[PDB]
């Protein structure tokens, strides 16, 4: 079904350091308290402007993501897979399987039913619930960026209410259209039954966010300027606390 | 005609290589190239 | 006014695999290695191989270090010493015309070195061949590996060498005793296509300077800081 985003989906807009200051930035952000689609299913989900992905899992069920305009070997696509030793990120032509996944047998990954084609391989990269893993995938100006954050959690299900800045983990010069994506789960062999895990997908929208950078430069809080009239007042005042009084925020037009 | 002398030059090139005169065969090779670049 | 300018830029391409390869191709079947997704130190081209001889037709090898390109191509082969002059823009000759042809507007580098010790053999090294006959000149970066019998006259050759029916390749038959003009040279040609293939001043502190940090151009004094920047 769907869950509430709360204050999650906030990432650093750039590699700029700001300390103890409130910065207003307009960018592709996940709207506050928006509906995030939750799965406990691996459909061909639209990538849209950008994708916020939250993984609540302890068995590492989420084993990767594929991003493609046509999801076929006709056009090159970007796939990230995790073998623990080295995450493999490939911008190359792949013919994906109908139900791509990594099959684990009792536990060792024994099956790789992901693609049948590895041709025109433009880019290859080998890199390094109590665990929440947040990833923002944005493909802009030909560069695809993954913002990653780790959170220690103890909630049984759904997004815990909390604030966590999403540090940029990796940025790569990809340069291919990305319109759809599909997460790859570790579907264990029993006939395939997967272990308990949850993954949440949110579609980023052009939003203005007021971020509170602390002394460390970490975003400790954010305000969605379009979330509610109080948030609009906070954005207009450029302050997280508004004094008593009347403030003009925007103009209502029919 | 051009074909007889071409064949004779070609034959010298071959003969030189068979007799171990490789360097002189390369020199005759260059003449073949030049000759045929003519009309 | 700033006392001096400081430029700061971040702190490998398999060129060893290319220049120091054990085998090289025959010129008629010249080899092409695509190089991509890597960083290369083009400053040391002067010493990428030994006893080299190099010439760049675009900008200097140093400027290659600033530059970036989507792909680099490395073409390599063996020819005679006296034929190395044909691996240049605007040349004609047996090699330029029928084996390996650079465009008139070539802007790359050509590197060649004497390979007598490696490629010459007592009795003749018959591995290395070149094309001697062809019905038309090659277009730039064309490769022709056909071995059809060349029909010099009007009679058919029915697929066999004979009178006026010539096998189109000839061996160089390199021997150690050949003159240098006739000894084998290994040749590498680098062409730069246009960027996943890419190519620093000492830092000064507490001095008014014009600084360039990864394209950030500014003027000021650089001093120690207590700000904890995030890694990104």
């Amino acid at each position: 079904a769907y869950t509430n985003s709360f204050t999650r989906g906030v990432y650093y807009p750039d590699k700029v350091f700001r300390s103890s200051v409130l910065h207003s930035t307009q960018d592709l952000f996940l709207p506050f308290f928006s509906n995030v689609t939750w799965f406990h299913d691996n459909p061909v989900l639209p990538f849209n402007d950008g994708v916020y992905f939250a993984s609540t899992e302890k068995s590492n069920i989420i084993r990767g993501w594929i991003f493609g305009t046509t999801l076929d070997s006709k056009t090159q696509s970007l796939l990230i897979v995790n073998n623990a030793t080295n995450v493999v990120i490939k911008v190359c032509e792949f013919q994906f399987c109908n139900d791509p996944f990594l099959g684990v047998y009792y536990w060792m990954e024994s099956e790789f039913r992901v693609y049948s084609s590895a041709n025109n391989c433009t880019f290859e990269y080998v890199s390094q619930f109590k665990n929440l893993r947040e990833f923002v995938f944005k493909n802009i100006d030909g560069y695809f960026k993954i913002y990653s954050k780790h959170t220690p959690i103890n909630l049984v299900r759904d997004l815990p209410q909390g604030f966590s800045a999403l540090e940029p983990l990796v940025d790569l010069p990809i340069g291919i259209n990305i319109t759809r994506f599909q997460t790859l789960l570790a579907l264990h062999r029993s006939g395939w039954t997967a272990g308990a895990a949850a993954y949440y997908v949110g579609y980023l929208q052009p939003r203005t966010f007021l971020l509170k950078y602390n002394e460390n430069g970490t975003i400790t809080d954010a305000v969605d300027c379009a979330l509610d009239p109080l948030s609009e007042t906070k954005c207009t005042l450029k302050s997280f606390t508004v004094e008593k009084g009347i403030y003009q925020t925007s103009n209502f037009r029919v | 005609d051009k074909l007889w002398i071409l064949q004779k030059i070609y034959e010298i090139m071959v003969r030189l290589d068979e007799e171990g005169h490789g360097e002189a065969s390369l020199m005759v090779s260059d003449l073949i190239y030049e000759f045929m670049k003519r009309d | 006014q700033p006392t001096e300018s400081i430029v700061r830029f971040p702190n490998l391409c398999p060129f060893d695999e290319v220049f120091n390869a054990t085998r090289f191709a025959s010129v008629y079947a010249w080899n092409r290695k695509r190089i991509s997704n890597c960083v290369a130190d083009y400053s040391v081209l002067y010493n990428f191989a030994p006893f080299s001889a190099f010439k760049c037709y675009g900008v200097s090898p140093t400027k290659l270090n600033d530059l970036c390109f989507t792909n680099v191509y490395a073409d390599s082969f063996v020819i005679r010493g006296n034929e190395v002059s044909q691996i240049a823009p605007g040349q004609t000759g047996n090699i330029a015309d029928y084996n390996y042809k650079l465009p008139d507007d070539f802007t790359g580098c050509v590197i060649a070195w004497n390979s007598n010790k490696l490629d010459s053999k007592v009795g003749g090294n018959y591995n290395y061949r070149y094309r001697l006959f062809r019905k038309s000149n090659l277009k730039p970066f064309e490769r022709d590996i056909s071995t059809e019998i060349y029909q010099a006259g009007n009679k058919p050759c029915n697929g066999v060498a004979g009178v006026n029916c010539y096998f189109p390749l000839q061996s160089y038959g390199f021997r150690p005793t050949y003159g240098v003009g006739h000894q084998p040279y290994r040749v590498v040609v680098l062409s730069f296509e246009l960027a996943t293939v890419c190519g620093s001043t000492n830092l000064v502190k507490n001095k008014c300077v014009n600084f360039n940090f990864n394209g950030l151009t500014g003027t000021g004094v650089l001093t120690e800081s207590n700000k904890k920047f995030l890694p990104f």
